[PDB]
């Protein structure tokens, strides 16, 4: 689904 | 690109899961601005930068971009044949996941207030 850095 | 930032965290620090970066310090994940909490936010502050001067480079988007990369018997490899966006962002991420391998994990770093500890 989403972000590390 | 993150699944591949992903897939590079997961084959130089085998013992933590990957979330554990997700969201740490003021660098880590959730965008940042501000000085980094430590060590390990300073290795995430430092590949926030690169991005940024990635994307100096036009038609280039570090987040999207899928670059080569191998990850074998320890050792990460940015391949040959990528273009100047895809390498610039395969050495950024691997510079990174070397960076998260050296640097200590503080607990009470994890998922900190944004808003009022980073404007």
């Amino acid at each position: 689904l989403a972000i590390y850095s | 690109n993150l699944y591949q930032f992903k897939n590079m965290i997961q084959c130089t620090v085998p013992s933590r899961s990957w979330a554990d970066f997700a969201d740490y310090g003021c660098y880590c994940g959730k965008g940042g601005s501000g000085t980094p909490v430590d060590d390990l936010d300073r290795c995430c502050q430092t590949h926030d930068n690169c991005y940024n001067e990635a994307e100096n480079i036009s038609g280039c988007r570090p987040y999207f971009k899928t670059y080569s990369y191998e990850c074998t018997q320890g050792t990460l490899t940015c391949k040959g044949d990528n273009n100047a966006c895809a390498a610039s962002v395969c050495d950024c991420d691997r510079l990174a996941a070397i960076c998260f391998a050296g640097a200590p994990y503080n607990d009470d770093n994890y998922n900190i207030d944004l808003k009022a500890r980073c404007n």
